[PDB]
């Protein structure tokens, strides 16, 4: 990619797909893929305890954005781009677990239903950190409450893992660009 | 239904009908009575600070461009072309001289002005009168401490008379702490919910705060965690409630400084209140150095509210009975360090942004209150604000407005509420002064 | 549109405005006129059966708490809080002594009284009167042999009045076959129809089955199977139909005890009809021992329909004038083996439920000749229901109602129209009567 | 709102009320006084040439089923059953002798007659008047050069009179060219915008493709090309515009054959027209055989529009007053050999079609424009369309109409609106006539 | 998961998680997403006899609920806590097979369009039957008819496969606990 | 398939079926996911330029279409039975990709966000052709703009794949029979 030329790539962009296309080992593909199908299956049971313990690195930041709207050719206006709607390190995930786990939580009774597809796996390591893995998915997820509210949101993710604890692999950031500026789902509420 | 007789709502505020959340008759005549007629929020300085900055905004379900001028005034346009009605600007915020039409190029300057008409001399040749069509002007635009509001109604009360009452209160934290910054952008969502719940909710409710947000409470460590599943009244002097002519009231919670901010926040933040508070009390005195640090939950009436100390600012902005889309920013103080000013505000969106866990568990309460009030056993029903009723007073020698003194009670509903009557039964401002003229005797019957 | 005189069903119940089944403003009205004023399903007592038990139902687009009482009674509530309109309960059904309120904390009783208001003493002191506070109460509850009916009318006739000549049909296998349960919890599913498509369709309408149902007809092997395509027209005497004063009405399919199940359950449960209808020889008859095992499709009116013998239980629940919730329940005789309840209320879903093979065939129909009354050039078109007109009886001496003495024909549309246009027209129960007084001559004309 | 007295539409075109792309009472009103009034596009020739071919179309908010007669002739009926009122064809197209209707298998002929009531002997005996019960008719069809046109009102001026001035300038691509074939299927889209916002650029709106097609025009390289981002304004004598009595109304481009197809096309079709321009020379006369193969933006009042060359074709199909369903075709010459057909049709679906590019440029002026006449502060304001008045005129010696001698301006919306005004404030042909005795008069004035 | 600390998850939802989060053989995933992948291409095409001969095992429970919304903190009553969309043996699957062919099926003309993305499979053997393989799949099943109606339906499978006549493998057991519930898709006549 | 007997399965779907029932590669399918993850990427991404260069053969027809709906029985009636959405050689794909790119196209600012998630990956050679690669796969399809505008595409797409320069696998044929005839999603203005 070249951003002079594909004028609408951001630099961004730009870098994140040169990460896979180059290298790509099917293994690290396949362990990227039963990485995000556990973290996925104990996030729709709601196992948020679980989801901290195997799937969260302490270091964690978990991160999604929402940007304003701006014109396309505009190169004056500079004030701040994005707000976060997350921007969490470990100990404020667990608030928001806690939250959710609270039996005076009124809005998780009855019970909520998610389910979440997760499609697009690419994985590759780090450049610098032989121990950094960068992996990239899309997820729809669909969450379902009270007989008739359905809400289904739809992103991209980009996450680095790491190995913890026992060696085993954990979320060290996830970076969401949420593509939908105003939000049609009464809320995001929900682990993207 | 006629609204010249209809009572929507009881003598002194005490009860509304239950329609008034779900009835789209009423909500249209609403755009006219209340949106075209009062004051809304626009935008702050700090977002449009230079010449050309410009954002979008609702105001009730018209959209407007808000400019910087070169003279560093700031006006507002309906964002709609004088052609043939194309809204001219589809992003958010920007800098630009002008806004050119994307249907057939009409060229309109920062100013609202038309400029420029393609093949102009070609076509039209000198029959087309640009000076006519300029973009439809809001036609007030004031400030109240770099907070931009907008009115189309010529006949308003100027933005200071219109805050009333409620003024005195704001004024320690966006004048004499030095002054506010807005931090965008706003989170925007929509929720299934009349603009008037959440409105109602934040000018006077702080019964529902250790109900409703117990797990919020109790997982966030915040300092108003003593409340979580009303384990905990607060004590006697631990605040009180204001309302004024114009509908704008608050709650007031003394010393609340760090807010709703999680624990993470809360020896930063009630450090650095304490210290300004102490450079206040010689300034403005021990009572108003002390409302600066203490935690206002507020509406400026109609549709705009606050968390004052927490930072948190929304608009309810009207779609129809039971949609509305909320936005919003944080607020901090222009002194604070920036790091500090970039916690606060993640932390704002946090508790109260789109995935604010405090606000979702508004949520239900919102929307299922405003949906009852379509259904048909509870349209002709009656919504209870009595909470407090005849223990308010009026010119206080200290706190000004009808004010109740204590920290939970429904003082600012009743004021909301007669403010929302008197205007939806009148057809100008003139006629709301007359609905008025007795407003503080009424709110302090009994 | 003035519902004093304006005909939207011609005399005799011969034709129907096909707007009926399109007009939101004519939808409003039924609120008031057909919904508010009737007797309409709550649940059953297999469902509440013991104190603390509740569910939650609609009546109209209004939801009601319908909770089982320390005495034995059960008393329903709107699901809306006396304080600010939340809605009290967000489950479909469990035990318990009370309701508390998410948004407040404000505590119902089972019995609707407003029993704790959080830091009463301290808040209202002793001004809130809570005797005036309790949940609004729906006026009327009744039992017919454990279906239990509520009205939110005072003045409406005892549900047993109500039900009028259709009663005599429903009793043997609602009452002498020892009584039934309803197996819960119920299919739900949103239909894009008028709520009166599919209550038209079951309390008439056998003339559809042939064809609307050859699929599932030719596919299931039930015993109503030679119909498919109407390859086969039921012989003389095979059935018949009737109709009633307050609109209710019901097919009667002679000995389909198995009905619409498929060829797995035939053998089964015309072993198990067959016996206990000779057992009922004995106490009410060879006639009504025999109904007892005869295929019902009955519609109580307004909104709930119902298939004897094959099991299924409907409520059309009313969104708008082309929107439906449809709930689907299960049917059982009480002295049945338990496996085969089990495997009785598989196949009434298995065949009218979510999934439902033989209720799918009927989708297209129901919706998109709702959705037809909507469009311009057919608003004021007639839809037809004279099929057996100017053959009907009244005051026979075997078969009660106005019966027409065949399988096949409109007899019951008829009916269910006539009581349709009286109510729509009337103010009252009392204006209802006096359009009734000639109800059976009307429809027994020519 | 008073149809009779509101001046919608101001006095010679020169304005419209902006609320008329959003006011849904005034949507409801044009389903009376616009759609089923006035002539509407069914189908072609060539879509249903053979004995019992059908299609569904849409007049309004209906449907009905086209269908070619044995005699040769079409007819068209309401796609409703007359007995319950179900949908009887849920197809676009095909062949048959007759609809069964899938409820109760009443069998209708092609000509619309019930021919058939399953078991009619043992149900309905000689009780049925099956002559009264055909599919209600469209009172009249008609036929200009095999495009087929319908209309429920039989007081219609013909077709052929319709049309008006707009005739002439038609019949040398309909007409003289030997003959046009419509390709179906068409494409179907549903846009968020009224049926007028693309009937009126259609119409009239030249000014547009410059700067609302830039990209189109710069990426696609076709024959208008020079106009991308308003580079250049077309010569004097590049065009005219021309308006008639009933409404209907055309841009012409002089020369302008090959449209809006890319440069692949270019060639052949600049070969192709000119080709039989040279014949037509001896048989019509250098003016009309150069309109022929001269580029025509067209709107046939209300709601059918295309650009003849180019060979698109449209039917803005009314949902509601911001909903719009989409149908394109393509339009070819007879005599094309197939493989030109093949990719012409090709050709305008990749720039007209769901996902043509031209057509994708226009989305957000159509929508928006038509959004914002909902919006409070919008409803009141005054759409322009004075490009061009006092300029034109009527009763020229070579080109007939009212005539704006230039190829950009509005003189197209001005008839299409003083038409539109003139219905909607009428109540019949009669009505429309007397409001329409001096339409050419208040076009050329000034 | 500790299911007492996890205070939102279920007993069963536990124990299914247990299933896969152990022995993982990335073989076993791949030869199940093969075979899903290949029956929604069936059921998509409406191949309905293909899918029961190919597919279908002679033993099978064709099972999704709906089940009644309770209080999280519901301890007391305990009435029938779902129903039963579809609890079909291979008869039953073979008449809604013969009443979709049925040219009088009217419903089917004109013919349905059905596209389905089958994500997040897992899949394990069972521990005491070394023949039955448990394979869990996620279905985005999209529905379109008669010009614009649309319908999409969203789910998690729990399926067991088992090897049948002639060496193929075959669904004996497909659970879903289908997450609206209210449906607004007008019925739920698909084969999930 | 017999479709005699499988009344509802067109030749031509039956036709597909086979092309993959039979010889499966697990390694082909493999590619085939990396092939259609990184194009999708690159279409999300909106890298037009870089899709067409790295992803499309210079002999590709790319075509979608929308079929009219007929009798399930009609068998009369034979006048066009679709028309082309798109039907596009490799100069028709590059016009409408400079019009994306094009920075009058006012349409496209602010800038749209793409998020596609491709499922139900199937891959097998040619018979005929040992160098033409089929893939067959689905697409869900988020597209959002302008603050509260979400449209969202579900279709199947059958494709063939060639060796083009370099070595690099392209597209050479794209087919999509569109599932929806009146499109809901204000146009189809997207690569499928
Ligand atoms: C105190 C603290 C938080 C809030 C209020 C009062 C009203 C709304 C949210
Ligand atoms: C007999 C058998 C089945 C049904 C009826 C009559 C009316 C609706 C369904
Ligand atoms: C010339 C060329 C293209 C078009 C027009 C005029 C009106 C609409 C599209
Ligand atoms: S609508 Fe804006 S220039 Fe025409
Ligand atoms: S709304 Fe129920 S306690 Fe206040
Ligand atoms: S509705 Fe058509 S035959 Fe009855
Ligand atoms: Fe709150
Ligand atoms: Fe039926
Ligand atoms: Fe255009």
């Amino acid at each position: 990619i070249n951003i002079q030329e594909d004028k609408l790539v951001s630099a961004h962009d730009a870098e994140e797909i040169l990460r896979f296309f180059n290298c790509h080992d099917s293994a690290l593909q396949q362990e990227a893929t039963t990485l995000l199908t556990q973290e996925a299956h104990l996030l729709d049971i709601q196992a948020y305890r679980a989801w901290l313990e195997h799937c969260v690195g302490s270091e964690v930041q978990y991160q999604v954005i929402s940007r304003e709207l701006r014109a396309a050719s505009e190169r004056r206006y500079k004030l701040n781009e994005a707000m976060n709607v997350y921007n969490e390190n470990f100990q404020q995930l667990k608030v928001r677990v806690e939250h959710q786990l609270d039996p005076q939580n009124w809005g998780n009774s009855p019970k909520l239903r998610f389910t979440r597809f997760i499609t697009n796996v690419q994985a590759a390591m780090d450049v610098n950190d032989k121990e950094l893995l960068h992996i990239r998915s899309n997820v729809i997820l669909h969450r379902a409450r009270r007989g008739n509210q359905v809400d289904v949101f739809y992103a991209a993710r980009e996450d680095k893992w790491k190995r913890g604890e026992g060696g085993v692999r954990k979320l060290v950031q996830r970076f969401v660009d949420y593509p939908e500026r105003i939000l049609q789902t009464h809320n995001l509420m929900v682990f993207l | 239904m006629n609204y010249n007789n209809k009572i929507l709502v009881s003598e002194s505020g005490l009860s509304q009908k239950h329609l008034i959340h779900g009835d789209e008759e009423l909500f249209q005549h609403e755009l006219k009575t209340i949106f075209a007629r009062n004051w809304l929020f626009l935008t702050h300085d700090s977002l449009i600070p230079a010449p050309g900055d410009y954002v979008t905004a609702k105001m009730g379900i018209d959209e407007v461009i808000v400019s910087r001028q070169n003279d560093g005034s700031i006006r507002a346009f309906l964002n709609v072309c004088r052609h043939r009605g194309k809204t001219l600007v589809s992003v958010e915020a920007g800098n630009a001289k002008g806004f050119v039409c994307s249907y057939h190029g009409w060229g309109f300057g920062s100013n609202g002005e038309l400029q420029s008409v393609p093949f102009e001399k070609d076509l039209y040749g000198e029959s087309l009168n640009k000076k006519c069509l300029g973009l439809k002007e809001v036609a007030r635009v004031e400030s109240f401490h770099g907070f931009i509001y907008g009115c189309f109604d010529q006949e308003a009360p100027p933005l200071m008379d219109y805050l009333g009452d409620a003024a005195w209160y704001l004024e320690p934290m966006f004048k004499h702490s030095g002054g506010l910054e807005l931090v965008g952008p706003p989170g925007k969502v929509v929720i299934k919910a009349n603009w008037k719940a959440p409105a109602e909710n934040f000018v006077g409710d702080a019964y529902h705060v250790g109900w409703t947000h117990a797990s919020s409470l109790r997982s966030g460590e915040s300092i108003f965690s003593s409340l979580a599943g009303n384990a905990a009244l607060p004590p006697e002097g631990a605040g009180l409630q204001m309302t004024s002519k114009y509908g704008s009231g608050m709650g007031v919670l003394w010393d609340g400084y760090s807010g709703v901010h999680s624990a993470d926040l809360v020896p930063e933040l009630m450090a650095f209140g304490g210290a300004k508070q102490e450079r206040l009390n010689k300034e403005i005195g021990d009572v108003r150095a002390r409302i600066y640090r203490s935690h206002l939950n507020c509406t400026v009436f109609p549709n705009n509210s606050m968390l004052t100390c927490s930072g948190v600012f929304k608009v309810w902005n009207p779609i129809d009975a039971n949609t509305t889309e909320v936005w919003t920013y944080a607020i901090v103080e222009k002194d604070m360090p920036e790091d500090l000013k970039r916690r606060l505000a993640d932390s704002v969106q946090r508790t109260f942004g789109p995935a604010g866990f405090w606000e979702s568990d508004d949520n239900d309460n919102m929307e299922t209150a405003s949906q009852n009030g379509k259904k048909y056993q509870s349209r002709d029903s009656d919504l209870l604000s009595n909470l407090g009723f005849g223990e308010d007073v009026y010119g206080d020698a200290v706190y000004p407005g009808v004010v109740g003194k204590s920290a939970i009670g429904e003082t600012s509903y009743r004021g909301f509420y007669r403010a929302y009557q008197a205007h939806v039964s009148s057809s100008n401002w003139a006629e709301f002064e007359h609905a008025s003229s007795t407003w503080h005797t009424e709110l302090t019957k009994t």
